[PDB]
RNA sequence: CGGGCUAAUCCCCCAUGUGGACCCGCCCCUUGGGGUGUGUCCAAAGGGCUUUGCCCGCUUCCGGAUGGGCCCGCGUCCCAUCAGCUAGUUGGUGGGGUAAUGGCCCACCAAGGCGACGACGGGUAGCCGGUCUGAGAGGAUGGCCGGCCACAGGGGCACUGAGACACGGGCCCCACUCCUACGGGAGGCAGCAGUUAGGAAUCUUCCGCAAUGGGCGCAAGCCUGACGGAGCGACGCCGCUUGGAGGAAGAAGCCCUUCGGGGUGUAAACUCCUGAACCCGGGACGAAACCCCCGACGAGGGGACUGACGGUACCGGGGUAAUAGCGCCGGCCAACUCCGUGCCAGCAGCCGCGGUAAUACGGAGGGCGCGAGCGUUACCCGGAUUCACUGGGCGUAAAGGGCGUGUAGGCGGCCUGGGGCGUCCCAUGUGAAAGACCACGGCUCAACCGUGGGGGAGCGUGGGAUACGCUCAGGCUAGACGG
RNA sequence: AGGGUAGGGCCCGUGACUGGGGCGAAGUCGUAACAAGGUAGCUGUACCGGAAGGUGCGGCUGGAU
């Protein structure tokens, strides 16, 4: 089946597609403990429609471009900035990581 | 030194021959008649795109062009008319 | 091959009689019955507390010597009884004893498995009346071995032959005599034969 | 530590540091001696050791000891070595082998001849 | 095409051949799509072939062809029963 | 506070060293489940549910062996061991295949389950598996 | 090179259109899926026998079947003493192109994409099944066999084609070598052997298509360094022999002695018995099909040819006592004395042996362990609980940051409800075979190989339960903050 | 493809000379630490000195009585 995600939107930059950050959570092989990963995706957006903040739901479709495969199954919810929040706010905190 | 490849080989550059022929000509008559959707002259551009069609698909009948190319190349032809004679008009023959 | 060499020397320094021939290991003029203490230059010294490891060393060869076999031949059995169900030492035990020229032996065609092995070896005997040179074949439950009918003709049998008729045979196992055909009936337990051994020491022994 | 650490920086698999360069991941290595001579040990002992400089395919350059009792290795003389150092000389990491190339066993040698390259009387 | 034969196991003078549906474009005795029966040829058990001739008939059907003995193997198989 | 679970067990195993003859402990129905088990295997005496200074508890009521001879004459612990298994650094979950057996079958460990809290047996028994609470003896 | 001729299953046009291709419209569907209608386009090939019929082929269209291409999710080594990378770079519109999505290619608009969840760079390495170690978790590993990938002297390219950008095809460039009649041409073992070089070291320039499998052909048959075997190599595993029984209070020699003796030693000698090899006779399984006969070229039933290994194994008769070598003996670690020597010559894996009474070097006697093997070196796991998930630790033994504040992150008190992410249960598809594991069966055993049986983790699909974790919502006040 | 011009990045090897470091030892100078080691020792820095080291400022006791 094609597989469904249920990540957040982080950029609507770009034109006719945008940026779901998709997070998963699993055990360690070893070490047991369940430990969090995260995974941004490029959906497509046609009618420009999602937004900043829109939790969605990103469907394995058919490669639009390069790297872009998952279209926009369908919205969940919105209002959801504080994810972005600790989205940018990692992006922001980089700046002082470097030498 | 030798083998039935040598054989194998040279029919090929005949092959290779006839082939790359037949795919020029269709180009050709296939944008001639574009031209004259452009110009339209519809009456003696849908004359020209028919003919492409058949040299399309005529090499559709050998190792020349496969179906779905020529079709690709067909389909892609006959679209491009009409769109260009749509800005003016209208058909004269077929088709269609 | 096999040891093949000095035997007697066997029986000493392991303290106890094997038999490892036939008669003689019964008779007076044996090194036990007269020389029961070490081979070579310092027997007669006291010994000294062996090892633990030494001691688990002893009840091996003691065993291993019995049958006179390869220490690798005697890796894989209890290598095969370890990863064999149950308890390992019956079974190898059982797999021991498995053995034609044993059996062979402890059927009294031959006083000694060294006689066995070469009876074995040399063909003279048969199994469910097949021919087996194979002084290894594990005999199962169910075989019946006969002597070679063109080594019944023999003399050496039947003086081996002739001192059985009526004596007294394992329990798992008959013995149609003058048929020359004796039986091997199933697979014994350590109560079955009381060797001199404690299996056990030898399974501490390659739990090294 | 914490169970988040071990799965931050993980334990580190420690590799291990060989012992025997010269040798590129070989059993044995030819070379030809360079400095054919003796050399004194450091303490308890004292003594005059037989070493043997060689150079190597391995294009290195590595004193090895001489074993036994009376040798042919002089400068020139293809030699094999092993692995195996010799504790109280440092400077010296490897072996040679006796009966070996423009190497001899020991002479009047009969007993461990396997180590010493000597084959068998009558 | 998709043909039927027997794929040689066993050892050097041991032959045990698997009659087994694979491409032909396969190597002899590399990666098949199904087993359906095997062949102790020298005869050294009483049961040293069998086939499982309802599924043999089903890729027979399905236009796979057998090596010349393989289909005497579906032969005596009785795979032909009209 | 982190875990009240160890902590809960971990008043349990402080007081049980000093032989009392109950002690206190912050309240909730996962807890009071939790000591559910602890005496119908026979670890305590049982609880009830007691009230310090406006605040709810569950005093439980412990249970020892007998005094001894010797020199060291305390008596012997019931719950000689119990530690906590499963924790917020590493939470810890089991199939119904991979439950352990405590001390060959002395102790328990206690499991939370979609079906309540069970026994190392019960869940065998049911069938499923979960957090594994706790193992003790 | 050129001039001119000829056939066809070669190539070209026209006709016939079941059917299929494209456009536009419409029903259904829902990404370019199927059906429908008008205009347009297109098929082809003959040959052979016993001759108004057969077999082989040729054309299109649907489907099956297998083999594929592209795309996704999670997982896949070392260094942060690499901390920033990016312009085809990320997205879009529109075209090209392919069998097909695509920035795979071009044009233009936008300014965006990746990264401490380790981007970018460097070093290394072909991954998986499995293999070895391991009580296990784990570690090391990826030859052989099986699957996939990538390359065919070092690079690029497209043609032919169902299919490649093709190892023994082609075009060019480079590096190299050789031939030559000196004008010029050729070649590509990482296919089977083989040579040369490098190295510690890895084999025969052998037989044959009898089998299995493959291409071509209706068949006969052909090709077949795939495959089946032979040889070389103790390279590893398995099996076997160098003999068996009798045999003195015990030859000689040899070692020790307290000089009475002790040890080698049942060992030999010799008696009997058995009979490895080597001689002769016999001599296979593998081989039943294609094909031919009747029938119907079919089901089914009859008929022959064929064996590389090979005159080999194996069967029979007869028949010779017929190789033993290596390590070790201070403790670890089983096995003791004597001479020589005198911190010299020497052993050594660690602690350590020797300086005139060495169980530690050498030799010998004797002894210990394996046994056509025995030892060493190298490397991997083990012991190493010494990178500690199972399963360690930081007052003085190595290890608390000089101290705070605070981002990310990890973690989070009592009670109720919804969702059902982790988590648990059942069903179910995949999880190839080989191997591992149990049972048994064939080579006289075993190693080897065959047959059947018996599981899982992991993830895909459907259902269920709700204790703890999480999420959404409502209360509380025992942590915190505050008056 | 590649060849050529030019300029950067990184890594390996090599180099007159040079700086310390390790091991060997049976030498030379002195005797800093281990006892109140004969000036309690260690420590950070700073300065000085043939050298261990001395000393100044502050710190710890892992300082004897
Ligand atoms: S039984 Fe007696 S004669 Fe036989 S080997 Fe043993 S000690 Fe020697
Ligand atoms: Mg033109
Ligand atoms: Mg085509
Ligand atoms: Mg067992
Ligand atoms: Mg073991
Ligand atoms: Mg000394
Ligand atoms: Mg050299
Ligand atoms: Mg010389
Ligand atoms: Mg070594
Ligand atoms: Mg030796
Ligand atoms: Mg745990
Ligand atoms: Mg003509
Ligand atoms: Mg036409
Ligand atoms: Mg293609
Ligand atoms: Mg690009
Ligand atoms: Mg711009
Ligand atoms: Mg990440
Ligand atoms: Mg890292
Ligand atoms: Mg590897
Ligand atoms: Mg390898
Ligand atoms: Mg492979
Ligand atoms: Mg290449
Ligand atoms: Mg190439
Ligand atoms: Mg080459
Ligand atoms: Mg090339
Ligand atoms: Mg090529
Ligand atoms: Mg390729
Ligand atoms: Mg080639
Ligand atoms: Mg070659
Ligand atoms: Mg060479
Ligand atoms: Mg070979
Ligand atoms: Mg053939
Ligand atoms: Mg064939
Ligand atoms: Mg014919
Ligand atoms: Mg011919
Ligand atoms: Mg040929
Ligand atoms: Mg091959
Ligand atoms: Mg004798
Ligand atoms: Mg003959
Ligand atoms: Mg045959
Ligand atoms: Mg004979
Ligand atoms: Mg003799
Ligand atoms: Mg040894
Ligand atoms: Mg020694
Ligand atoms: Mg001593
Ligand atoms: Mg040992
Ligand atoms: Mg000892
Ligand atoms: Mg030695
Ligand atoms: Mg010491
Ligand atoms: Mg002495
Ligand atoms: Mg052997
Ligand atoms: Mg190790
Ligand atoms: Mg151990
Ligand atoms: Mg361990
Ligand atoms: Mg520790
Ligand atoms: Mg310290
Ligand atoms: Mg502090
Ligand atoms: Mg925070
Ligand atoms: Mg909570
Ligand atoms: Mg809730
Ligand atoms: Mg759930
Ligand atoms: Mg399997
Ligand atoms: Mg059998
Ligand atoms: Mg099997
Ligand atoms: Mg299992
Ligand atoms: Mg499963
Ligand atoms: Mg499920
Ligand atoms: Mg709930
Ligand atoms: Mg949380
Ligand atoms: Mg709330
Ligand atoms: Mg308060
Ligand atoms: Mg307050
Ligand atoms: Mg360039
Ligand atoms: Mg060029
Ligand atoms: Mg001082
Ligand atoms: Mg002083
Ligand atoms: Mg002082
Ligand atoms: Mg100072
Ligand atoms: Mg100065
Ligand atoms: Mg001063
Ligand atoms: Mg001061
Ligand atoms: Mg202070
Ligand atoms: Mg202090
Ligand atoms: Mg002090």
């Amino acid at each position: 089946p094609k597989k469904v995600l249920t990540g957040v939107v982080v950029s609507d930059k770009m034109q006719k597609t945008v940026t779901v950050l998709v997070e998963r959570q699993f055990p360690h092989p070893l070490y047991g403990k369940v430990i969090k990963r995260s995974k941004k995706y490029l959906a497509h957006d046609p009618e420009e429609k999602y937004k900043l903040g829109d939790v969605v739901e990103i469907i394995e479709s058919r490669p639009i471009s390069k790297r872009k495969r998952f279209r926009v199954l369908r919205l969940v919810e919105s209002g959801r900035m504080d994810l972005v929040e600790k989205y940018l706010i990692r992006r922001q905190n980089y700046e002082s990581l470097s030498k | 030194r030798n083998l039935s490849a040598l054989k194998r080989h040279r029919q090929s550059l005949k092959r290779r021959l006839r082939n790359k022929a037949k795919k020029s000509a269709i180009k050709t008559l296939s944008k001639k008649a574009i031209q004259l959707a452009q110009e339209g002259k519809a009456e003696e551009a849908l004359k020209i795109m028919r003919k492409a069609e058949s040299l399309i698909d005529k090499a559709a009948k050998g190792s020349t062009l496969h179906k779905n190319a020529a079709a690709r190349r067909k389909s892609r032809l006959m679209r491009k008319v009409r769109q260009l004679l749509e800005a003016a008009g209208a058909p004269l023959i077929g088709g269609g | 091959g096999r040891y093949i060499g000095p035997v007697c020397r066997l029986c000493r320094r392991e303290g106890v009689k094997l038999y490892l021939k036939g008669e003689r290991c019964y008779s007076p003029k044996c090194a036990m019955e007269r020389r029961p203490y070490p081979p070579g230059q310092h027997g007669q010294k006291r010994a000294r507390r062996p090892s633990d490891y030494a001691v688990r060393l002893r009840e091996k060869q003691k065993l291993r010597r019995i049958y006179g076999i390869s220490e690798r031949q005697f890796r894989n059995l209890f290598e095969e009884a370890s990863k064999k169900k149950g308890v390992t030492g019956s079974v190898f035990l059982g797999l021991l004893e498995s053995r034609l020229d044993n059996v062979v032996y402890r059927l009294g065609f031959a006083v000694s498995r060294r006689q066995a092995r070469q009876l074995v070896r040399h063909g003279h005997i048969t199994v469910n009346g097949r021919r087996v040179d194979l002084p290894s074949y594990r005999v199962r439950p169910g075989d019946e071995i006969a002597v070679a009918e063109k080594s019944r003709n023999l003399e050496l049998i039947r003086q081996n032959l002739e001192a059985m008729k009526g004596r007294k045979v394992g329990p798992w196992l008959s013995l149609d005599v003058e048929g020359m055909k004796g039986k091997f009936l199933r697979l014994p337990d350590r109560e079955d034969l009381a060797l001199p051994v404690n299996e056990q020491l030898v399974i501490e022994f390659y739990s090294r | 530590p914490t169970i988040n650490q071990l799965v931050r920086k993980g334990r580190e698999k420690v590799r291990k540091k060989s012992k025997v360069p010269a040798l590129k991941g070989a059993p044995f290595r030819r070379g030809v001696c360079t400095v054919v001579r003796t050399v004194t040990p450091k303490k308890p002992n004292s003594a005059l050791r037989k070493v043997a400089k060689v150079r190597l395919t391995s294009g290195y350059e590595v004193t090895a000891y001489i074993p036994g009792e009376g040798h042919n290795l002089q400068e020139h003389s293809v030699v094999l070595i092993r692995g195996g150092r010799v504790k109280d000389l440092p400077g010296v990491r490897y072996h040679i082998v006796r009966g070996v190339y423009d190497a001899a066993g020991v002479k009047d040698r009969k007993k461990s001849r396997s180590k010493y390259g000597t084959k068998k009387p009558k | 095409m998709v043909k039927i034969r027997l794929a040689r196991f066993g050892s050097k003078h041991n032959p045990h051949y698997r009659i087994v549906v694979t491409d032909a474009r396969r190597k002899r005795d590399g990666k098949y799509i199904e087993k359906i029966g095997y062949y102790d040829p020298r005869k050294t058990t009483p049961d040293w072939l069998k086939v499982d001739v309802e599924r043999a008939r089903y890729w027979l059907s399905v236009g796979a062809q057998p090596t010349d003995t393989a289909r005497r193997l579906l032969r005596q198989a009785g795979v032909f029963r009209q | 506070l982190t875990d009240p679970i160890a902590d809960m067990l971990t008043r349990i195993r402080n007081a049980t060293r000093v032989y009392k003859e109950s002690t206190d402990v912050p309240a909730s129905r996962f807890k009071e489940e939790i000591l559910r088990i602890l005496a119908r295997e026979g670890f305590i005496k049982g609880y009830e549910r007691v009230d310090v200074d406006g605040k709810p508890y569950l005093r439980v009521y412990l249970k020892y062996g007998p005094r001894r001879q010797g020199p060291d004459p305390r008596p012997e612990q019931v719950i000689h061991h119990i530690r906590r298994i499963s924790k917020p650094g590493r939470r810890v979950y089991v199939g119904v295949k991979e439950i352990p057996r405590v001390r060959r079958g002395l102790g328990i460990a206690i499991l939370s389950t979609s079906k309540g809290v069970l026994t190392d047996r019960e869940a065998r028994k049911l069938g499923v598996g979960g957090e594994l609470i706790c193992e003790v003896w």
